Protein backbone atom coordinates (compact mmCIF):
# COMPACT_ATOMS: atom_id res chain seq x y z
CA UNK A 1 0.00 0.00 0.00
CA UNK A 2 2.61 2.46 1.45
CA UNK A 3 5.71 2.69 3.11
CA UNK A 4 6.23 0.04 6.33
CA UNK A 5 9.08 -1.40 8.18
CA UNK A 6 9.40 -5.44 6.54
CA UNK A 7 12.36 -5.52 8.58
CA UNK A 8 11.47 -3.94 11.65
CA UNK A 9 9.44 -7.22 12.52
CA UNK A 10 11.98 -9.32 13.85
CA UNK A 11 10.02 -7.98 17.33
CA UNK A 12 7.35 -9.82 17.12
CA UNK A 13 9.38 -12.82 16.59
CA UNK A 14 13.19 -13.90 16.85
CA UNK A 15 14.32 -15.87 13.87
CA UNK A 16 14.87 -19.54 14.04
CA UNK A 17 11.79 -20.77 16.99
CA UNK A 18 13.52 -24.52 16.75
CA UNK A 19 16.57 -22.69 16.35
CA UNK A 20 16.34 -20.70 19.57
CA UNK A 21 15.05 -23.93 21.33
CA UNK A 22 18.27 -25.76 20.69
CA UNK A 23 20.68 -22.69 21.30
CA UNK A 24 18.76 -22.59 25.05
CA UNK A 25 19.08 -26.03 25.12
CA UNK A 26 22.78 -25.21 24.19
CA UNK A 27 22.85 -22.25 26.95
CA UNK A 28 21.98 -24.10 29.76
CA UNK A 29 24.31 -26.98 28.62
CA UNK A 30 27.42 -25.36 27.95
CA UNK A 31 26.78 -22.99 30.46
CA UNK A 32 26.49 -25.99 33.75
CA UNK A 33 29.00 -27.75 31.90
CA UNK A 34 32.57 -28.65 33.90
CA UNK A 35 35.91 -26.15 33.05
CA UNK A 36 37.83 -28.75 32.64
CA UNK A 37 36.50 -32.03 33.75
CA UNK A 38 36.10 -30.69 36.93
CA UNK A 39 34.88 -32.35 40.17
CA UNK A 40 36.57 -36.03 40.01
CA UNK A 41 36.66 -37.54 43.42
CA UNK A 42 38.93 -40.80 42.53
CA UNK A 43 40.46 -41.34 45.76
CA UNK A 44 38.64 -43.49 49.09
CA UNK A 45 40.16 -45.58 51.21
CA UNK A 46 38.57 -46.60 54.92
CA UNK A 47 38.38 -50.50 56.07
CA UNK A 48 37.04 -51.84 52.61
CA UNK A 49 37.33 -48.59 50.60
CA UNK A 50 40.84 -49.12 50.65
CA UNK A 51 40.51 -52.22 48.36
CA UNK A 52 37.24 -50.95 46.53
CA UNK A 53 39.18 -47.10 45.18
CA UNK A 54 42.03 -49.20 44.79
CA UNK A 55 40.73 -52.88 43.51
CA UNK A 56 37.41 -51.51 41.32
CA UNK A 57 39.19 -49.16 39.83
CA UNK A 58 39.24 -48.81 36.16
CA UNK A 59 43.32 -48.15 35.65
CA UNK A 60 43.41 -51.73 35.42
CA UNK A 61 40.73 -53.46 35.46
CA UNK A 62 42.19 -56.89 34.14
CA UNK A 63 41.88 -60.24 35.98
CA UNK A 64 43.59 -60.27 39.46
CA UNK A 65 40.85 -57.48 40.23
CA UNK A 66 38.28 -60.15 40.16
CA UNK A 67 40.71 -63.25 41.50
CA UNK A 68 41.47 -61.33 44.44
CA UNK A 69 38.08 -62.11 45.88
CA UNK A 70 38.61 -65.42 44.86
CA UNK A 71 42.23 -66.13 46.67
CA UNK A 72 40.74 -64.04 49.93
CA UNK A 73 37.38 -66.59 49.78
CA UNK A 74 39.95 -69.71 48.99
CA UNK A 75 41.71 -68.45 51.84
CA UNK A 76 38.62 -68.44 54.22
CA UNK A 77 37.77 -71.69 52.77
CA UNK A 78 40.61 -74.12 53.65
CA UNK A 79 40.23 -72.75 57.69
CA UNK A 80 36.66 -73.62 56.99
CA UNK A 81 37.51 -77.08 55.90
CA UNK A 82 39.74 -77.00 59.11
CA UNK A 83 37.64 -76.23 60.89
CA UNK A 84 34.83 -78.55 59.60
CA UNK A 85 36.45 -81.82 57.86
CA UNK B 1 20.98 12.16 -6.38
CA UNK B 2 18.76 9.67 -7.02
CA UNK B 3 20.55 6.89 -7.27
CA UNK B 4 21.50 7.22 -3.67
CA UNK B 5 17.66 6.98 -2.03
CA UNK B 6 17.09 3.36 -3.86
CA UNK B 7 20.57 2.62 -3.64
CA UNK B 8 20.40 1.58 0.31
CA UNK B 9 16.95 -0.19 -0.74
CA UNK B 10 19.47 -2.36 -3.36
CA UNK B 11 21.57 -3.13 -0.74
CA UNK B 12 19.08 -4.14 1.35
CA UNK B 13 17.82 -6.56 -1.04
CA UNK B 14 21.56 -7.41 -0.87
CA UNK B 15 21.60 -8.11 2.38
CA UNK B 16 17.40 -9.24 2.71
CA UNK B 17 18.58 -12.80 3.35
CA UNK B 18 16.53 -12.18 6.35
CA UNK B 19 14.55 -9.65 4.82
CA UNK B 20 12.96 -11.55 2.24
CA UNK B 21 9.53 -12.42 1.84
CA UNK B 22 8.78 -8.84 2.05
CA UNK B 23 4.80 -9.13 1.39
CA UNK B 24 4.05 -5.02 1.44
CA UNK B 25 7.63 -3.65 1.35
CA UNK B 26 8.27 -4.20 -2.61
CA UNK B 27 5.14 -2.78 -2.94
CA UNK B 28 5.80 0.16 -1.85
CA UNK B 29 9.30 0.68 -3.77
CA UNK B 30 7.28 -0.28 -7.13
CA UNK B 31 5.20 3.06 -5.50
CA UNK B 32 8.24 5.17 -5.58
CA UNK B 33 9.51 3.83 -8.36
CA UNK B 34 6.45 5.31 -10.35
CA UNK B 35 6.26 8.06 -8.59
CA UNK B 36 9.92 8.73 -9.88
CA UNK B 37 8.74 7.37 -13.04
CA UNK B 38 6.05 9.54 -13.49
CA UNK B 39 7.86 13.06 -12.74
CA UNK B 40 10.17 12.20 -15.35
CA UNK B 41 7.54 11.60 -18.17
CA UNK B 42 5.93 14.75 -16.94
CA UNK B 43 9.74 16.32 -16.95
CA UNK B 44 10.32 15.22 -20.44
CA UNK B 45 7.07 14.84 -22.68
CA UNK B 46 5.22 17.74 -21.19
CA UNK B 47 6.33 21.17 -22.37
CA UNK B 48 7.26 24.25 -20.44
CA UNK B 49 3.84 25.02 -18.41
CA UNK B 50 4.13 28.32 -20.33
CA UNK B 51 2.66 29.86 -23.42
CA UNK B 52 4.83 30.80 -26.27
CA UNK B 53 2.75 34.35 -26.27
CA UNK B 54 6.09 36.28 -27.77
CA UNK B 55 5.68 34.96 -31.21
CA UNK B 56 2.71 32.08 -31.61
CA UNK B 57 -0.08 35.07 -31.04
Amino acid sequence: VSTLIPPKVVSSKNIGSAPNAKRIANVVHFYKSLPQGPAPAIKANTRLARYKAKYFDGDNASGKPLWHFALGIIAFGYSMEYYFH
Amino acid sequence: AKSAANKLDWAKVISSLRITGSTATQLSSFKKRNDEARRQLLELQSQPTEVDFSHYR
